[PDB]
């Protein structure tokens, strides 16, 4: 599975 | 702004034996930025069902896509790739050659 | 078993002209692409590739799908932040690259883990082996190390790199064991390209193999031989296996002093090929 974070650069 | 030209490799799926069916791919790789027309010819002409792999990337970033559609070799049909993107100055044209 | 690793990637490239950025994820265990998703297809769904993960329940595709659609949208946002980072016009097309995953050893349990992102096909800010810390690679990319440093980023991408990830791992292993679990070790043989009526080249194929890492090497007399070689790099064959090939050139009738040697995961010990 994907993880659920992506924080923005 | 990086520019990477393609590496090109023209093969068949199986040992490639005359009047048997086979699957004929062409795998580029190592180019940036993704844009890039690929196409199979046989004669010269553009063959018309080809599916493509899903774009993935190798360590130093650069893009790779495998081509492929059914075919027959033949003693006498001519096949190849023909590759186009911004780092080439013209298409270049890759021979299918049994022996690679 | 063996090692093994999930790995996931990700391409957004800007579009200018109209519309929304092109898309493109894939997920992989080992060297078996098990799940994509393609904002220029039908479905908008992460899209099963491998038979074991289809018997995963419509609560896992509606979560992946949610989650792939999200991951878009931060690289449509992080697109526009760094043409202003970098002072680009938006009439230009620019590309960010992701790549994450976790890595287990042969007891299954975790290794290492990775993310790392490029701008342009460059490296742009990487987590450092350590889990904790980032490396960034020029000073747009140090402004986004400080924000993540301020915000808990690689605390989260920590738990997720050494809980979720090497669970689910394990997970499709099990349910994928059928393949995931197998080697296919190279179907070789050599093969003769007269180049002259005095020399010759000899070809290495190593087909058919699974995963792709393999070693192809050739030696003359029993040392090692690097002149007058070629060595293709390893490509997919279509079907989920690997192909490779390895050649040199020969004078003709002194054939037998050459031999290609195989070394791969699924051989016990490596093969040695010798012309007829």
């Amino acid at each position: 599975v994907l993880n659920d974070i992506l924080a923005r650069l | 702004m990086i520019q990477r030209t393609p590496k090109i490799q023209v093969y068949s799926r199986h040992p490639a034996e005359n009047g048997k069916s086979n699957f004929l791919n062409c795998y580029v790789s190592g180019f940036h930025p993704s844009d890039i027309e690929v196409d199979l010819l046989k004669n010269g002409e553009r063959i018309e069902k080809v599916e493509h792999s899903d774009l993935s990337f190798s360590k130093d970033w650069s893009f790779y896509l495998l081509y492929y559609t059914e075919f027959t070799p033949t003693e006498k049909d001519e096949y190849a790739c023909r590759v186009n993107h911004v780092t080439l100055s013209q298409p270049k044209i890759v021979k299918w050659d049994r022996d690679m | 078993a063996g090692s093994h690793s999930m790995r996931y990637f990700f391409t957004s490239v800007s579009r200018p002209g109209r519309g929304e950025p092109r898309f493109i994820a894939v997920g992989y265990v080992d060297d078996t692409q098990f799940v994509r998703f393609d904002s220029d297809a039908a479905s908008q769904r992460m899209e099963p590739r491998a038979p074991w993960i289809e018997q995963e329940g419509p609560e896992y595709w509606d979560g992946e799908t949610r989650k792939v659609k999200a991951h878009s949208q931060t690289h449509r946002v992080d697109l526009g932040t760094l043409r202003g980072y970098y002072n680009q016009s938006e009439a230009g097309s620019h590309t960010v690259q992701r790549m994450y995953g976790c890595d287990v050893g042969s007891d299954w349990r975790f290794l290492r883990g990775y993310h790392q992102y490029a701008y342009d096909g460059k490296d742009y800010i990487a987590l450092k082996e350590d889990l904790r810390s980032w490396t960034a690679a020029d000073m747009a990319a140090q402004t986004t190390k400080h924000k993540w440093e301020a915000a808990h980023v690689a605390e989260q991408l920590r738990a997720y790199l050494e809980g979720t990830c090497v669970e689910w791992l394990r997970r499709y292993l099990e349910n994928g064991k059928e393949t995931l679990q197998r080697t296919d070790a190279p179907k070789t043989h050599m093969t003769h390209h007269a180049v002259s009526d005095h020399e010759a080249t000899l070809r290495c194929w190593a087909l058919s193999f699974y995963p792709a890492e393999i070693t192809l090497t050739w030696q003359r007399d029993g040392e090692d031989q690097t002149q007058d070689t070629e060595l293709v790099e390893t490509r997919p064959a279509g079907d989920g296996t690997f192909q490779k090939w390895a050649a040199v050139v020969v004078p003709s009738g002194q054939e037998q002093r050459y031999t290609c040697h195989v070394q791969h995961e699924g051989l016990p010990k490596p093969l040695t090929l010798r012309w007829e």
